[PDB]
Formats: structure tokens, sequence, C-alpha cells
RNA sequence: GAUUAAUAGGGACAGUCGGGGGCGUCAGUAUUCAAUUGUCAGAGGUGAAAUUCUUGGAUUUAUUGAAGACUAACAACUGCGAAAGCAUUCGCCAAGGAUGUUUUCAUUAAUCAGGAACGUAAACUAUUAGGGAUCGGACGGCGUUUAUUUUUGACCCGUUCGGCACCUUACGAUAGGAGUAUGGU
């Protein structure tokens, strides 16, 4: 069991599945949700994140990882703090796709003073 | 292309447990609120502990556990919990297409009694302006302290967002409830489905 | 200057509680209450936004409301309804979560 | 450290609620927090100041140095739990291979 | 009528006056799954037996 | 009348007030091992002759 | 004396307001302890313990510390 | 030759108290900008879009560096300042409040004409008589924890001054619009 740092970044505009190795430096595969569907309103949507996910999962057990930790986040900022539909759908598919998921975290920019 | 099916099927390795830390006053109705949370939580197969002596909700994923956004779940779940929203509401947030915020409003004003004329104003008369902006953007609004926690569906929680900035902005809520109540009314038919609507706001 | 604006706000109390909000709990929870999910709900509803109109175009009295009880079901009535708000202020007043205020 | 490592160590203290009480608020006063503090940092700085980066991690692991804050503490305010927050390395002037390989 | 509420009367005389059962206890209290620091006591007694 | 059961409810919010202050007096300092002096015996502070 | 320690709080006050320059609750409690100083000092005329044209404005201040 | 020492003053000392003020210093993230890599087709906004940035690689991933801002959560039916206002640590500088004292001159005082210092908004509105909380002293103590045992502090309780606010009671009080017509301009 290999274990690859998935990073999710879950915004309201668009979902990216990243999957990096346990550096953070060498990016394996990512996915965007906009690339997945053809409407700019539907890019972040659940069936996005669905397909996206799907798409990661299939390359990287084409390379044989089978194991991701997963690290979740979203427009930190100023922005929302929250992720979107991304998240959701994209661990569910990633999970039912094969994955054992190991250490889940949400790692969203918490600014101590922002503005 | 926005529906999320339900799950219908073991995915973890590490066990994976989250915390949150209530006072007092919360572990009273917490304590005679949570058998419907572990109920409902046992029914998604995540064991949910409450700690009165320490004062600690935990929730932590069982062996049998299935559906791997249960965990996130059940962590804003009892976040909510320990920030009072009621227990309905909270347990609410386990569906599927529901999701919470809470949004900081106390940056936002320098002065105090300017900042409780605008809380207030955001609150309306006899709460009404409040149930005006659950019922035309479909959330839960809790304007809570300094803070506000709304629940709902992914555009509500960005058009309450708007609003909660715009109304401590000192743009009026009724303003703003009469502008989403337009944008309603020309959503409706599709038949201005993409023009610039900014000609009738 | 607004009249739907000025409907829309007052009969919000009536509509959230009785189904239109399906995130929020107690609507959530009037929607499969059973006098909502009856046969002609909407048509009551109707009739009770009817009677506010026109309590809001100068009427002193209601047609919904009953004018004669035995004196201990009204007196039951009043102080369990004040009990009810007054307990929910000082739920509200712990949990630091502010109320609209009225009198 | 006495290896010349410049590291910042970030602790955090949450006030103890003692049982048997009935306020609900447990307030230390400002100047009970200013000589919390004083003795939350001669502590760490007394307590690492002499090892050297390995002991120091040997001693991060069980938290031995929040056990003896709380320990130590406990005559001003008591203390829930202290833990060290954050460990920054901030300059290691050696690349040495005989104590890098002896780590090894 | 003019009984006793033998209740009532126990309550009222104390408003005036102020190893096989402890394993069902914690079979019944493992099921809330509130801690509740009488089930902590009735831990460390279940250690020391 | 309105005025004698407004001061009595008074009344008794202030007795009841005094009652818990000598109460937890009594329990926190060293008169906790005495005998409690009954009312009928309070009633008088001297007797002299 | 009274009046002098209320001086000497006033040069005490001022030459802190000197070093530091930019403040203004020094300055506001300065005027208040000038207001202070002269209220005494106009009833200690009046009884007459001190002469009459004994004046303090800064130069007293200065010639007091010095 | 010089009163009560005021349940009005001003000062002194002691332990203090405060997100009160000035100057320096120390951090914390976040944002922007730049650099180094892995990139490898969109990213960004919106209810939809569009302007814009995008094989010289955008958005993203990781690590550094600089700049400017602000001080999350703690954070309150609280604290401080006369007001606007005031929240990172530490140092320095004066000042201020209350308490206690086995501290002093004994009317110094109260009020404001004149004058003097500090400075995008609005939009639903002599006691009351105590009690429960709250914080700042001072005193007392059956006791739990520091404490290897004395300090001392934390918790609980009582007394006492002082102060932000709650509720009850008052002790009382008191301060033209809308329609419909008709005739002119």
């Amino acid at each position: 069991l290999v274990f690859g740092v998935a990073r999710i970044f879950a915004s309201f505009n668009d979902t990216f599945v990243h999957v990096t190795d346990l550096s953070g430096r060498e990016t394996i595969c990512r996915v965007t949700g906009g690339m997945k569907v053809k409407a700019d309103r539907d890019e972040s949507s659940p069936y996005a994140a669905m397909l996206a996910a799907q798409d990661v999962a299939a390359r990287c057990k084409e390379l044989g990882i089978t194991a991701l930790h997963i690290k979740i986040r979203a427009t930190g900022g100023n922005g929302t703090k929250t992720p979107g539909p991304g998240a959701q759908s994209a661990l569910r598919a990633l999970a039912r796709s094969g994955m054992k998921i190991g250490r889940i975290e949400d790692v969203t920019p918490t600014p101590s003073d922002s503005t | 292309k926005w529906k999320i099916e339900p799950f219908l099927p073991g995915p973890f390795l590490e066990e994976s447990s989250f915390m949150t830390l209530f006072p007092k006053y919360r572990e009273r109705y917490l304590k005679d609120c949570w058998p419907l949370v572990t109920k409902a939580l046992e029914k998604h197969g995540i064991a949910a502990t409450l700690d009165i002596v320490e004062g600690s909700m935990t929730v932590k994923t069982t062996r049998k556990t299935y559906d791997p956004a249960a965990i996130l779940k059940a962590r804003d779940l009892i976040k909510l919990l320990a920030r009072s929203v009621p227990a309905p509401q909270a347990l609410k947030i386990l569906e599927d297409g529901m999701a919470c915020d809470i949004i900081k409003i106390r940056s936002m004003v320098r002065n105090k009694e300017r900042f409780v004329k605008r809380r207030q104003r955001l609150l309306g008369q006899n709460g009404t302006t409040l149930k005006a902006l659950e019922l035309l953007t479909q959330t839960y609004i809790l304007v809570h302290g300094n803070t506000v926690s709304v629940m709902g569906g992914y555009k509500g929680l960005k058009e309450v967002r708007r609003v909660v900035e715009d109304t401590m902005n000192n743009i009026h809520p009724i303003y703003l409830i009469k502008e989403l109540m337009i944008k309603r009314e020309l959503a409706k038919d599709p038949a201005l489905a993409h023009e610039d609507w900014s000609r009738y706001l | 200057n607004d009249l739907a604006l000025q409907r829309l706000i007052a009969e919000s109390h009536i509509l959230s509680e009785a189904g239109a909000n399906p995130s929020h709990w107690q609507s959530s929870h009037a929607a499969t209450t059973g006098t909502n999910t009856r046969a002609f709900a909407t048509g009551r509803i109707a009739k009770k936004t009817t009677d506010m109109r026109i309590q809001a175009l100068g009427a002193k009295e209601s047609i919904l409301t009953q004018q004669k009880m035995p004196m201990n079901m009204r007196k039951g009535i009043v102080k369990h309804q004040e009990e009810k708000e007054k307990k929910r202020r000082q739920e509200a007043r712990e949990n630091g979560i502010v109320l609209e205020r009225e009198v | 450290t006495t290896d010349h490592y410049l590291l910042r160590l970030f602790a955090i203290a949450f006030t103890k609620r003692r049982p048997n009480q009935i306020k609900k608020t447990t307030y230390a006063q400002s100047s009970q927090i200013r000589a919390i503090r004083r003795k939350m940092v001669e502590i760490i700085q007394r307590e690492a100041a002499s090892c050297t980066l390995h002991q120091l991690v040997s001693k991060l692991i069980p938290e031995v140095i929040g056990r003896e804050i709380e320990k130590a503490t406990q005559g001003i305010y008591p203390l829930q739990n202290v833990h060290i927050r954050k460990v920054k390395l901030l300059k290691q002037p050696k690349f040495d291979l005989g104590a890098l390989m002896a780590l090894h | 009528i003019g009984n006793l509420d033998l209740r009532s009367e126990k309550q009222r005389q104390a408003e005036r006056d102020l190893n096989t059962a402890l394993k069902k206890y914690l079979r019944k209290q493992r099921k809330k799954n509130i801690i509740d620091e009488k089930r902590l006591k009735a831990e460390e007694l279940y250690r020391q037996m | 009348p309105k005025v004698v059961k407004k001061a009595t409810e008074i009344k008794r919010e202030e007795l009841a007030a005094i009652k818990r202050r000598e109460e937890n007096e009594r329990k926190h300092s060293n008169k906790k091992y005495e005998k409690r002096k009954s009312e009928r015996e309070k009633a008088v502070l001297v007797k002299q002759q | 004396e009274d009046l002098y320690f209320l001086i000497k709080k006033a040069v005490a006050v001022r030459k802190h307001l000197e070093r530091n320059r930019k403040d203004k609750d020094s300055k506001f409690r300065l005027i208040l302890i000038e207001s202070r100083i002269h209220r005494l000092a106009r009833y200690y005329k009046t009884v007459g313990v001190l002469p009459p044209t004994w004046k303090y404005e800064s130069s007293t201040a200065s010639t007091l510390v010095a």
C-alpha cells in the first residue's frame, strides 16, 4: 500500500482533484472539474467531481499506489472556509472505485487576521 | 448533472476520529438530545460519544462504516452541535445536499453601537426579514453572537453570504430581499435565461 | 411603496411554518406534519394570509380567532405561550443567540 | 540547542476548570496570565537549552514538557492542558553525515 | 382517600433532613454513549474487580 | 390586597436568602460541629434579673 | 506639601510629554493637574502662606527642579 | 493665642488592577508580488455570461524571500478610558481607578455666561428593594489541589467597600389624514 496524498480543492466554481506523492512536490495526476463538463455553470457539480475522481483513481491504479491520504481545502483567505460539493462527491467516488483511504484532514488556509 | 445518489454499500485503514469541545449550558441540552444524534450516526455507521466530564463530543469511524464522506458530515454535525444549532437542524446536515457555513461579521464594523444596530437590522422586526431570507434562499440562518451560522444548499450559502456582507456594509436587508424577489421572478421564466439582469435591480 | 414585498415579509412566518423551507427543521417537520399533507392545506394558508392582509388594511379584530373560552382554557393557553416564549428567551440568552426584540 | 540549531517553540495552555465549583467562567487575571507565561517560557528554556535535537524530539514525543508545565504552573493557576503546538527549525548550520547517520 | 403518598413523604423527609449488578450497569450505560463521571468511577471499580 | 401580597412574596424571598446564607456559613464554617439552635430558643437575646 | 507633590507630578508629566510628544492623554491629564495646581495655589494665596507674587508657569518648575 | 475631623474635599504610602496612552521590540497567519521545481489544459467570474489570464505554461502542488495590513478562535447581559475609542508577546516611560492605612492643610468646595484641550451616514424603536449573577480590592475559614511540609495561588463560603448592566417594584411620576364632488386658473 503506497500512500499518495490527494489534494481536493473544493470551491464553489470548480473542484480540483489533485494527487501528489508524500512530499507534496511531484504531482502524479490531476483532473480539474471543468475539463469533464461542457458547461461552466455545472463545472462545480457532484457529477463533475465523480468523473474527476474516477479518472484520477483509474490513473493512480494504473500506476499502482491504491491508497490515498486525503487533504481537502477550499478558498480560505477571505473566502468561505467550507468545501463545495466537489469534496463529498470526489471522496465518495474515489473510495467507491478502489482506493483504500488513509488519513483525512481539512487543511484550509485560516487567516489569523486578514482584513 | 446536479443530483447526488445515496451510497449503496472496509474503506478506512487508519481509524479516523474527531472531537469538539462544548460548555456546560450546552452540556445539559446535548445530554438530553443525544440519542437522536447517535441513532442517526449509527444509521450512517459512525460511533458518537459525549463526555460531560471534560465536555467533549467525539465521532469515530467504526469497522462497518462504508460512506467515506460520512466522517465529514459527522465532523460538521458536532461542530454545529457545539455551536448551539438545535438538534434536528444539526442532524439535517447529514443529508446529501446540505452544507453549513459560519460567517464572521465582527470584523466588518469598527464601532459597537453601529454593529448592534446593523445586526438587529439583519434580524429584522419580529424575525420577519430573517425568515424572509430563509424562504427566498432556502437556508437556515442563525444570527449567533458575533457570527452567523447558515445551512442549506450551496447556492443558498452563496446568496446568504452576499446578503450578510451587504447587510453589514449598511445596505438594507429589505433592499436585498427586494433584489432576491426580483431575481426569483426573473429566473421563473426561462425566456430571459441569459441576459445581464442589472437593468432590473 | 412596494406591495408584494410587504406581503412577503409579513406572511413569511406563516409560509415558513407551513411548508416552504425544506432546509429549516420546523418547516421540514411541518411539511410532513399532516395538517399540511392533507387535501386543501394551500387553501387554508390562503385564508390565513387573506385574514392577515385585511388586518394590515385596517381590521381591528380577526375572523380566525376564537372569542369565547371557559377562562381556564384561555388562562392555560396564554400562560403556556408566555412560558414557552420566556424559555426560548432564556435559552437564547445563554448560547449567545440574538433574537428579535419585541415587548 | 547545543548543536546550534535555532528553533521556535509555540506552546498553548488552556485553563483548568476546577471540579466542585459553581461559577461558570474560569478566568485567570491578566497579571496571573503574565506570570503563567513567564513560568512557561522559563520551563521551556531551562528544559530545551541543555539537550541536543535528538533528545529534544525524544522529550517532545511523550510530551514531557507540557507535563512539567502542568506540574509547575499549578501554584499560580491550574492549567487544563499544556501542549507545544509548533516546533519550527529555522537554521541548521551543519550537514554532518556522522551524526545524520548516527540517527539512522 | 387519605392514605399516604409514600414517594412524596419520602421526598419530603429527604428535603427536610438534608459485583453482579455493577456489570449489567456498564452493559446498560455503554449504549448511550454519555460518559457521565459515575460511569468513570464504575470503570475504575470494575478494573479493581 | 396587592401591597400585602407583593410584600409577603418579597419577605419570603428575603427569608429564604437569609436561610441560605446561614446554611452555607454553617456548612463551610466551624459552626458545623454544633447542635442547631431552635427558633423559639433564638427568639430571646438575653434574660437578666 | 500638597502643592509640592502636585508640582512634582506636573514636572514629571511634562518631562514624559517632552520625551514622547505624540500622546494626548498625558496632555489632558496635564491640563487637569495644572488646573488643580492653580486652584490650590489660589487658596494658599488668599490664606497667605506663600508670596503673592510667586507664580508657576514653567520657570518655577525649572527653578525648583534646579 | 489653634472646634467638630465632614457619612464633601486634595495629597502621601503599600499591595495591586486594567484588551487606558506613547515609544521600541517580538511573533502569527492570510493576501499580493517575485524566484525554484512537478506541471499540462483550461482557470476565472456569474443566476447564466462576457472582459481578462492561458504551451514563453495560467489556475493548481511544494519550498523560500520581500512588502503592506490586521491581530481569528479566547471574546462575555465583561474590563479600561471623560468621549471618539482600546485586543500578538516583552521592555521602557509617565499617568489613572478602587481598596487599605496606626496619613496629613481644614474650606479649600458644587454649578456653569466668556473661553480652552481632545473628534459615507441614517432606516423599526433622599430612598426605591431586594434577589440572582459579575469584576476590582480588604478581611475572615470547615475544607479539596499546589504540598516532599510552610508559604502563596486555584475552588467553595461569609463580611465589607466600589463600579459597568438585568428583572421585579415604582417611592413616584409626567409631555390634520383619506375619499367623493363642484366651479375657476
